[PDB]
């Protein structure tokens, strides 16, 4: 029913997905007890928050940093 | 066409070759302008006066901002003072341009047109370098300008304006000693009795013929009253005497800019009290009293206290006042714009009668009418 | 065949040699077409003389703002114009309205009018990403007269 | 002077098409966005109009 | 103060006339005026060379859009709903949801590119520095059904450059 | 040359102040990275709001309105003349 | 109090307050209030039957000139049991002051023009008449300056919804460009930024 | 009621205001048929006339009535001249707009309450 | 599904496929349907510019373009697959110097009654003419009743319509007429016999399609228009020089656009008024037009202001 | 001289005679008007100290400082019209006291 | 005797750059004959020319030469077929 608009168009689509391209990161370990994660660089990136790093352990991507943070 | 390029229809009842009746219609770009800006906050509904001349970029959003501070009580620092100056004062060498060649182009000689804005490209350079763009900047905010200007454009606007005397040199020896434009343009549309302030005209169409008077130093701005340069005047009342105004108020306005880049104290840009100023992207990143000014001065706008206000600077053709009510939360009540072309085009019937139908088109060019503006 | 496609090498490339355009200039973004007639990006004498009247035009190029008021006043025009006419609309605000696309006296896009051909975005359009515009134009004329009457 | 006393209920027309006798109107006071606590968002009667559709472009 | 122009009597003499009537009659202006001034056409001519030659630019320039994101992606965007409360137009169409992994993201992604005025402000409202007006103003489509754009038209009008807007920005974040 | 001295019997002399500036002369760019600073009473333990108070100012002081030798004077002493600008004035 | 504030002077301050004192003096039959602006602006609330005399008195004098007319403006407001509100603002041009004639009006009560007193007013009152519907009386010409032929609305004023009831668009049915009732592409969204804890204490109202 | 009128002052002098300019636009409806060059029969441009009168017979009071007299007056300026280019007279004509269905059972097949 | 008003930028459930939709009569359909908003997938032939006429109807994605040869199977295969009806009003006059123009109504109208049919489509619609009779006559009224038969063999149920002699605005028959300023007004053939038709309006023909597109129940009901008031006369011709006071064909001209000295002199004075027991048009409702009114707009020659119009008709007889 | 200044006015021709006939034109007229009203309390004021100051001294300079108008013809205009204010003011009253007070919300402005 | 105090400079200009294949070559997509002095390394076979800092505006100019991805032999050249590098140099923007 929708699907004639692109009947000849190729229908240009994204090709790399974020979705779950997280989990290829070598997840961070500390052995402390609360860290900074201004990711990206200083002066970029998002604000500093300070994450409690103790379950067993990790941290939750500081959410807003979305690489996979932990101890 | 030729004659504003698509607008302003006019009726001419023509006594056989003398005019002697004319009435034009406006309101053929209206848009819907004042109802808009009720539904906008402050900082949002900015950029409808960037937009309501054409070519005066800077020079609104001077009678903008300069009409909320005063709501607001807060003055400018000084160092945002000297740069309002310094590009108050370069408009005024774009709007002179424009005035002295389209109507040379209406009359119908070719090449000062084409002389000026093969000249003129050098200093649209100026606009990108600073704020980003290429006309419309979005620069000039309530609290004074946006950002620093680079590194730069003190060896740029130096080089620059040491040497455009010799390209005002140019339309001298075009146009004043010239025979066929002088007989083009004397003694035409000499409108200049106490009719012609009963019509409450604004500047040229004034003190080039009689009064001298102008709002630059009979009431302050800023750091203004610092400067010094003379006010030009005209001797008769004629187009040739108002054109000499043009001519002689780009040479005054070298003399401000020259003035202007050695008197720059090194300082802040923003107010810095941050209920009206945003702060910077490298406090808004770390501290945590900064967001709350950051993020809460995008959602909603400020907050000003009540009461009715009124303005005026110089435009280069005229006034620009705005009658500002505000109610007291972020979205402002009426704001009411005065412009030129209601006095300046209401004063066309009286001025034309007599006269050709081919001084008619001559008349027009002299009072700078931009559309849009006729908005008021 | 190859007598008669080959005579559409010529009159595709006559008819895209010179183009004349009317302009409508309305509001702001007259001023940003006339840097592009001012000798730096010069507009004329790569190909296209500038404005001419309009019964003489080939291709216009609509600027500005339409309101309500001149809506009439532009289909009336465009209909003098000869038969293999163009439309090309400049500006943001002929192509659905700027802002002011919400206000009561605007004609919300400029095509509810006319059929137009290559839009152009941006508050005024630098005269460079027109001059790109306008060379998407003569890419256009890739369409033959040829192979139409000499297949049906 | 001329100011010709008299009594007449003012009612106006011509200005709207069809929407006087199809929508009634509604007012209210407006009753404290309850997440936060501040009570400014009182104070004054409004009126407000009826809702119809919304299809999907 | 003052100045006057044009308030100056003619000198009136028998000398001076024949100075005026040389130049009415014999016409000493009109060719020493402007047979002279206009040729001067011995200058060079400043054409930019279009197809080939362009134009300078600066480094704040505004134009296309764009959305960055991380060393290894992360699509920079939180949805966080500010680049769409101060688009003075009303362009952006932002329609969020929580995604599976915890953190939010966008799903539609909406910017017009006709009720777009360019200004500078969904640039600057952005916390974590994603949607970047991007420095090309290669344009000129053929039909407004394609100048609407969605979420996956900027992702790749945003990574066929990051060359290009990361040596943008970080000359000129200095400033703001 | 013959064509340098025939633009130099016409229109003036220049040779200096040409159009172009695409000939030398002409700032190629900027070197430094920029630093600005934060002066307006940014720091502390003077600087402070509640001293700092950018608004909350009163309402228009009303004069008496409804519900004496006075010499008729004006809203102000009225504009004296201005001078003649000894620069070059005719 | 500190940089970044603005300063008063309270020489202007007495002048204006000063001057405009013996204007409610001179004619009591007219002026009902004036008070007095705190950025050093005068205000004058006029009884509507005083159109023509107060700014006669105005437009020649010894001691106030004002002899040109800035800015003429109109403000509706609702809940006001008298609707709209008329601005004059003139100048002084022998002593750079202003004054503001607030007269306040209703729909069918006309008001006397200021066609005669000023000829600047002929434009400024063709205008508010098409924006809001004052009529004002016995104006030499008026017309329909600023909106099309077919609005009956008189946009400027609250009950007139930002677009209009008009929407136009082209068909080749015959050759027509025709008018179709409004119809949008987009919702045109309304927020909602009026924020709680009412911040400014001086302005306060009455509390009842 | 302490407000002055604008012409009339009591029921008599509008109920003659209001049959003077019927008498105008009786006269001018043949003229803009073809002072336009418009192709339409010349007696539907006097029914719309005599339509348009009797829609605002439910007035009980005056300067309501010169209100509309002032609108009245001033169409005659636009339209026995020529300022509307044949497109603003046309739009009286609902030509182009589709039937409303006005009868209960044909909203509720169509429309969610009109 | 619908939605709305049906003013503009509405749903109102359907999708056509209107073939054809270049010329006088396929055109002025498709504007009704850019009106009421629907997606009407139109495919055109090889004309790039003549169709750009066409865009300011449907609203924005509204209609769509696609190009196809009519013999190829599959190219009328693929625009069909998404569809709720579909109607044909693909044809021409006179024989091409490339085609054949026997099957051109036998198997293109078949070419579309192909797989078509199978995909799912309903509401399938064709066109008649209310004088193509297989008596003999003529080259293309005959051979348009191969159309009305052979082609009724697939899809058992249409409703076909059949209707009358158009007159209109750009049209091709009342504007045969008048531009025979010419060595002399010849008619056909000095005779007023049978003249007159029934010369219907053409926005009666495009107001009962869109009447019928959502009728319901009228398949296979084949339907024929009634004309206008009444008969007409030989006057007609003497009418039309009473009033009047006597695409992408090629770059400067087409050399073989003719007048037809063959079967196109006869081909419109056979006439056949048909069965009267045909529903046809009236209740196809509502549409009743006469000629007379609608006369004076699109006749149009060098007078162009004073007309003084008072030339008509008694009925004719046989009313 | 021959230049008024302003364009428009002309400079014809007589000073210092020109204007005490003007003000004691008006002093005629000043004496009518029913004295109860702050009008005359005023104008009566402004007009002598005006005259005593012109009458009757050199130069045509001097008269221009110590009564503040612009040059000597628009000295004579800021008084030739203010007869016809005068004139004017007996036929309205302003003397009488106030009409119709506003319905006592009017002038209050934060709604 | 300026006609050939100068010209001997354009001699060697015009004639012996490329020979007589050429110079006719770039003449015939526009009248940009001037061979540049420097020349950029970038990237397929496209040398983007930097003169000898004897102009501005005018002082970056590039070439094109075949079917980037799609294209025509010559005679299309639309301006966007830049790689995304050149942005950062071609507008003078760095
Ligand atoms: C043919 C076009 C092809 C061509 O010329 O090559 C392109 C070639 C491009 O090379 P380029 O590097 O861009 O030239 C830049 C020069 O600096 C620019 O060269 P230029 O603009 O300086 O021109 C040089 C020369 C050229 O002037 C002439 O044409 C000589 C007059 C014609 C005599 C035959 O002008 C003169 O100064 C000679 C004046 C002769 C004296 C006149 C009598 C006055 C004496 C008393 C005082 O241009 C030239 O060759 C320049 C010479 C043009 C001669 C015109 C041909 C005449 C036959
Ligand atoms: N009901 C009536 O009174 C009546 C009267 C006369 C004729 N007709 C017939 O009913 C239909 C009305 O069409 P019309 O009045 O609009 O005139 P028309 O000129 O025939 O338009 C019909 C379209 O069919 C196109 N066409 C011709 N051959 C084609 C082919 N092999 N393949 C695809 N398209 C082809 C034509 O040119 P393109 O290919 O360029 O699109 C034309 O655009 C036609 O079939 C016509 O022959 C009916
Ligand atoms: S929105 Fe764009 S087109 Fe419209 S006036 Fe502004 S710059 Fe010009
Ligand atoms: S870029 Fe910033 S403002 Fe825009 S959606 Fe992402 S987080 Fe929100
Ligand atoms: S440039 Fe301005 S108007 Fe355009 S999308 Fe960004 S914020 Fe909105
Ligand atoms: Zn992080």
């Amino acid at each position: 029913y929708r699907k004639v608009r692109f009947v000849g168009r190729q229908k240009e689509v994204n090709e790399n997905f974020a979705i779950d391209l997280i989990a290829e990161q070598p997840v961070s370990q500390v052995g402390s007890r609360v860290i900074s994660c201004d990711g990206g660089g200083g002066a970029l990136g998002h604000p500093r928050v300070y994450i409690n790093l103790d379950k067993e352990t990790k941290t939750g991507t500081c959410g807003y940093c979305g690489l996979q943070f932990r101890q | 066409h030729p004659a504003a390029h698509g607008v302003l229809r006019l009726v001419m009842e023509l006594s056989g070759e003398m005019v002697r009746k004319c009435d034009p219609h406006i309101g053929l770009l209206h848009r819907g302008t004042e109802k808009l800006i009720e539904y906008k906050t402050y900082l949002q509904a900015l950029p409808y006066f960037d937009r309501l001349d054409y070519v005066s970029m800077m020079c609104n959003e001077q009678a903008y901002s300069l009409a909320v501070e005063k709501l607001l009580n807060i003055q400018p620092p000084p160092r945002a003072q000297w740069i309002r100056v310094l590009f108050g004062e370069i408009t005024r060498l774009l709007n002179h341009i424009m005035a002295v060649t389209t109507h040379a182009l209406d009359i119908g000689a070719m090449t000062p047109f084409f002389w000026m804005f093969e000249e003129r490209e050098k200093m649209f350079e100026f606009y990108e370098r600073v704020s980003g763009a290429r006309m419309h900047a979005a620069y000039v905010r309530p609290g004074g300008v946006h950002q620093d200007l680079p590194l730069g454009l003190m060896d740029d606007i130096y080089e620059f304006s040491k040497n455009f005397s010799l390209r005002i040199d140019e339309l001298e020896e075009m146009l004043t000693n010239n025979r066929i434009w002088r007989n083009r343009t004397v003694d035409i549309g000499i409108v200049t009795a106490e009719d012609a302030l009963n019509y409450g005209f604004s500047g040229v169409m004034l003190r080039g013929s009689g009064i001298q008077w102008d709002l630059r130093k009979t009431q302050p701005y800023d750091v203004y009253d610092q400067v010094e340069f003379d006010v030009p005047i005209g001797s008769r009342g004629d187009c040739y005497d108002r054109y000499l105004c043009r001519v002689e108020e780009m040479r005054q306005s070298i003399r401000i800019i020259s003035q202007c880049l050695n008197k720059m104290p090194p300082g802040e840009i923003k107010v810095d009290d941050a209920k009206v100023s945003p702060p910077k992207r490298a406090e808004m990143k770390t501290s945590m009293e900064s967001l709350i000014h950051h993020f809460k001065l995008y959602t909603e706008g400020y907050q000003v206290p009540p009461g009715a206000t009124y303005t005026a600077i110089e435009a280069p053709k005229g006034e620009f006042g705005v009658y500002l009510v505000s109610d007291g939360s972020s979205r402002p009540y009426r704001c009411k714009i005065k412009a030129p072309g209601f006095a300046h085009l209401a004063g066309l019937d009286k001025m034309s009668k007599g006269h050709m139908l081919a001084d008619v088109v001559a008349i027009i060019g002299t009072q700078d009418i931009v559309f849009g503006e006729v908005d008021r | 065949e190859y007598v008669v496609a080959k005579l559409d090498d010529l009159i595709n490339w006559a008819r895209r040699s010179s183009l004349w355009p009317m302009t409508f200039g309305l509001a702001c973004c007259a001023v940003e077409m006339m840097h592009m007639a001012a000798p730096r990006y010069d507009m004329d004498r790569f190909g296209v003389v500038f404005r001419a009247s309009p019964r003489q035009s080939d291709v216009m190029i609509v600027a500005g703002t339409l309101t309500n008021k001149m809506a009439p006043a532009l289909r009336k025009v465009y209909d003098q114009m000869p038969e293999p006419r163009y439309v090309v609309s400049m500006g943001s605000c002929a192509n659905g309205g700027g802002y002011y696309h919400y206000s009561y006296s605007v004609v919300r896009g400029c095509d509810r009018i006319v059929p137009v051909d290559i839009y152009v975005p941006g508050c005024p359009p630098t005269a460079e990403a027109l001059l790109y515009g306008i060379l998407q134009l003569q890419k256009k004329i890739k369409r033959e007269k040829r192979l139409r009457i000499w297949y049906r | 002077i001329t100011v010709d006393e008299k009594l007449d209920i003012t009612t106006i027309t011509g200005v709207p098409e069809e929407h006087i006798k199809t929508r009634k109107a509604r007012i209210f006071v407006p009753a404290r966005n309850n997440m936060q606590s501040g009570v400014n968002n009182t104070k004054k009667w409004k009126m407000e109009f009826d809702t119809r559709e919304r299809w999907e472009n | 103060t003052y100045k006057y122009v044009n308030l100056r009597e003619p000198s009136m003499d028998m000398k001076s006339v024949t100075d005026r009537a040389a130049q009415t009659l014999l016409w000493t202006e009109l060719i020493r005026g402007l047979g002279m001034t206009l040729s001067y056409l011995f200058r060079e001519p400043a054409t930019i060379n279009y197809p080939f030659e362009k134009g300078p630019l600066s480094p704040r320039f505004r134009g296309e859009h764009a959305l960055r994101r991380y060393p290894s992606g992360e699509e920079r965007c939180i949805a966080c709903k500010l680049c769409e409360a101060v688009c003075p137009a009303q362009a952006i169409t932002i329609e969020a949801e929580p995604r599976a992994d915890g953190s939010r993201r966008t799903t539609r992604y909406d910017i017009d590119m006709t009720k777009c005025i360019y200004c500078g402000f969904c640039q600057e409202a952005c916390p974590v520095d994603a949607i970047v007006e991007g420095p090309n103003f290669e344009f000129s489509t053929e039909t407004h059904e394609e100048l609407l754009y969605n979420k996956e038209k900027l992702l790749n009008n945003g990574d066929k450059w990051e060359a290009e807007i990361a040596a943008n920005i970080q000359a000129d974040y200095l400033y703001r | 040359r013959f064509i340098q001295w025939l633009r130099n019997w016409a229109s003036g002399r220049d040779l200096q102040a040409k159009l172009q500036l695409r000939y030398q002369e002409i700032s190629k760019r900027t070197q430094p990275p920029p630093k600005l600073p934060v002066g307006p009473s940014h720091k502390l333990s003077n600087n402070y709001y509640c001293t700092r108070d950018g608004r909350r100012e009163a309402m228009p002081p009303s004069i008496v309105m409804s519900s004496s030798e006075k010499k008729a004077v004006s809203p102000a002493p009225p504009i004296k003349r201005w001078e003649l600008s000894q620069d070059e004035p005719y | 109090t500190r940089p970044t504030v603005r300063p008063r002077n309270d020489v202007a301050h007495k002048q204006l307050s000063a001057f405009g004192e013996y204007v409610a003096e001179i004619l009591p039959k007219y002026v009902q209030q004036v008070q007095v602006s705190c950025f050093n602006e005068l205000e004058i609330c006029i009884h509507p039957d005083g159109v023509i005399p107060v700014l006669t008195f105005l437009r020649d004098h010894s001691n106030a000139q004002f002899k040109s007319l800035a800015d003429l403006t109109a403000v509706d407001i609702p809940t006001r049991q008298n609707r709209f509100e008329i601005v004059y603002n003139l100048l002084s041009l022998r002593f750079n002051s202003r004054i503001r004639v607030k007269t306040y009006t209703d729909e069918l009560t006309p008001i006397e023009s200021s066609v005669p007193v000023y000829k600047a007013a002929n434009w400024y009152e063709r205008e508010i008449w098409d924006m809001f519907g004052v009529f004002f009386a016995n104006h030499p010409d008026l017309r329909r300056i600023l909106t099309d032929y077919g609005f009956e609305g008189h946009p400027f004023r609250k009950d007139f919804p930002l677009s209009g009831y008009v929407e136009l668009r082209y068909d080749d049915e015959v050759k027509r460009v025709v008018a179709e009732p409004v119809e949008l592409a987009q919702e045109f969204r309304k927020f909602d930024l009026n924020s709680p804890w009412e911040a400014f204490p001086a302005y306060r109202q009455p509390p009842e | 009621t302490s407000v002055k009128p604008i012409f009339s002052r009591d029921m008599n002098e509008a109920k003659r205001r209001v049959r003077e300019l019927y008498r105008a636009w009786y006269r001018e409806v043949p003229n803009t048929v073809h002072l336009f060059q418009l192709d339409i029969s010349v007696k539907q441009g006097r029914d719309k006339v005599r339509e348009m009168f009797k829609k605002n017979a439910h007035i009980t009071d005056p300067r309501v009535v010169d209100l509309l007299v002032i609108k009245g007056k001033m169409e005659l300026e636009e339209t026995i001249k020529v300022w509307k280019q044949r497109t603003h007279v046309m739009r009286f004509f609902h030509e182009t707009e589709a039937p409303r269905p006005k009868d209960f059972l044909s909203k509720f097949y169509v429309g969610h309450d009109p | 599904i619908p939605h709305g008003k049906g003013g503009r930028s509405s749903v109102s459930g359907i999708v056509a496929t209107v073939f054809g939709a270049t010329g006088f009569l396929g055109r002025y359909v498709v504007n009704h349907l850019g009106r009421m908003g629907s997606q009407v997938i139109v495919p055109h032939r090889c004309e790039p510019y003549d169709t750009m006429h066409l865009r300011p109807m449907g609203d924005l994605g509204q209609i769509i373009f696609m190009d196809w040869n009519g013999r190829d199977k599959d190219s009328i295969r693929r625009a069909v697959e998404h569809s709720s009806v579909v109607i044909n009003l693909v044809g021409r006059e006179w024989e091409t110097q490339n085609f054949d123009f026997e099957d051109v109504f036998v198997k293109i109208p078949q070419a579309i009654a192909q797989v078509s049919k199978e995909a799912g489509v309903e509401k399938f619609i064709h066109i008649s003419h209310l004088n193509a009779d297989i008596k003999s006559s003529s080259k293309y009224l005959r051979s348009k009743a191969v159309g009305e038969k052979e082609v009724r063999e697939t899809f058992p149920e249409a409703t076909i319509i059949k209707p009358a002699e158009i007159f209109g605005r750009e049209d091709r028959f009342l504007n045969y007429f008048a531009n025979i300023r010419w060595f002399g007004g010849v008619p056909l053939i000095s005779l007023g016999k049978k003249t007159v038709k029934q010369p219907v309006y053409i926005v009666d023909v495009t107001k009962g399609i869109i009447n019928a597109i959502k009728d319901p129940d009228a398949r296979g009901k084949t339907f024929a228009f009634v004309g206008p008031s009444r008969y007409l006369l030989f006057d007609l011709v003497q009418y039309v020089f009473a009033v009047a006071h006597r695409i992408g064909r090629l770059f400067e001209i087409s050399p073989f656009e003719p007048w037809t000295t063959r079967d196109k002199v006869e081909r419109i004075h056979t006439t056949d008024k048909i069965l009267p027991h045909l529903p046809g048009l009236e209740d196809l409702g509502v549409e009743a037009t006469p000629l007379e009114l609608k006369a004076i707009e699109v006749l149009r020659r060098h007078r162009t202001y004073r007309w003084l119009s008072s030339e008509i008709e008694d009925v004719q007889p046989a009313k | 001289k021959k230049t008024t200044g302003l364009v428009g006015l002309a400079v014809c021709e007589t000073p210092h005679e020109r204007l005490k006939i003007l003000y004691t034109k008006i002093l005629d007229v000043l004496g009518h008007i029913p004295k109860n009203a702050a009008y005359r309390k005023y104008t009566e004021q402004i007009t002598n100290e005006k005259l005593s100051m012109v009458k009757a001294e050199p130069d045509v300079k001097k008269l221009e400082e110590r009564l503040q108008g612009g040059q000597i013809e628009e000295v004579i205009l800021q008084a030739e019209n203010e007869l016809s204010l005068a004139r004017k003011m007996i036929q309205w009253k302003p003397w009488e006291p106030l009409v119709e007070e506003p319905p006592a919300s009017q002038w209050k402005w934060p709604i | 005797m300026e006609l050939l105090q100068v010209l001997k400079r354009g001699l060697q200009q015009v004639s012996g750059h490329g020979g007589l294949r050429g110079y006719l070559r770039v003449l015939f997509r526009a009248n940009d004959v001037r061979v540049g002095t420097l020349v950029g390394e970038d990237k397929y076979g496209n040398k983007y020319y930097e003169d000898n800092k004897q102009f501005f505006g005018r002082h970056r100019w590039v070439i094109y030469t075949t079917e980037m991805n799609g294209k025509n032999t010559f005679w299309d050249v639309d301006g966007s077929m830049v790689p995304p590098e050149w942005h950062r140099w071609l507008h003078c923007m760095t």
